[PDB]
C-alpha cells in the first residue's frame, strides 16, 4: 500500500547516500544498510517509518549538501 | 563531474518528492526542522535514554520545539540532558529566555534522551 511506497524510498534514499560516498565509513555504510533492510522487512508501518526517520537522519546529519531548501527552490523555479 | 551531478540531482529531487508523497508527520518534522537549520548530529535513536543530539539555530526554533526541560522532535518525546553553546559552553535552560537571548552564543546544541 504505502508500505511499497515507503519500501521504494528506503532504497532511493540508500542510493542518495551511497551517491553521497556514505561508504568511506565502514561503520556509518553498515547502519545505513542495517536500517534499510529493517525497512524493507518491516512488517507493520510504525516500524517501518521510524526506522525510516532514523536512516533519513543520516542524510539530514550530513553537513555536505543535501541542501533542502535548494533542492525545494529548483522544485519551485518549475512548477 | 557533471553527468553523476545531472543523475545525483534527479535523485535527490525523486527522493524528496517521494517523501512529500508519503506525508509522514515524523519525517516532515525533520525535514521541516533541517529547513530551518535545525539539524541532527547523530542518528536519531529509537530507543530509550538512548542520545539525541541536534543543533537548535535560534530562539524562535528553541522555544517552538522545547518546553521546560523537554524537547519535541520527529514526532517524539525527549527529555533534555544538557545544551550547549558554540563555544562548547553549557547553559542552563533558565538562561534561554527571551530577555537574556541574544546575550548566548547561537548555535545552541541540545543533548536528550528519548522518552
Amino acid at each position: 500500500s504505502k508500505m511499497s511506497d515507503v519500501k521504494c524510498t528506503s532504497v532511493v534514499l540508500l542510493s542518495v547516500l551511497q551517491q553521497l560516498r556514505v561508504e568511506s565509513s565502514s561503520k556509518l555504510w553498515a547502519q545505513c544498510v542495517q536500517l534499510h533492510n529493517d525497512i524493507l522487512l518491516a512488517k507493520d508501518t510504525t516500524e517501518a517509518f521510524e526506522k525510516m526517520v532514523s536512516l533519513l537522519s543520516v542524510l539530514l546529519s550530513m553537513q555536505g549538501a543535501v541542501d533542502i531548501n535548494r533542492l525545494c527552490e529548483e522544485m519551485l523555479d518549475n512548477r | 563531474e557533471d553527468k553523476r551531478a545531472k543523475v545525483t540531482s534527479a535523485m535527490q529531487t525523486m527522493l524528496f518528492t517521494m517523501l512529500r508523497k508519503l506525508d509522514n508527520d515524523a519525517l516532515n518534522n525533520i525535514i521541516n526542522n533541517a529547513r530551518d537549520g535545525c539539524v541532527p548530529l547523530n542518528i536519531i535513536p529509537l530507543t530509550t535514554a538512548a542520545k539525541l543530539m541536534v543543533v537548535v539555530p535560534d530562539y524562535g526554533t528553541y522555544k517552538n520545539t522545547c518546553d521546560g526541560n523537554t524537547f519535541t522532535y520527529a514526532s517524539a518525546l525527549w527529555e533534555i540532558q544538557q545544551v550547549v553553546d558554540a563555544d562548547s559552553k553549557i547553559v542552563q535552560l533558565s538562561e534561554i529566555n527571551m530577555d537574556n537571548s541574544p546575550n548566548l552564543a547561537w548555535p545552541l546544541i541540545v543533548t536528550a534522551l528519548r522518552a
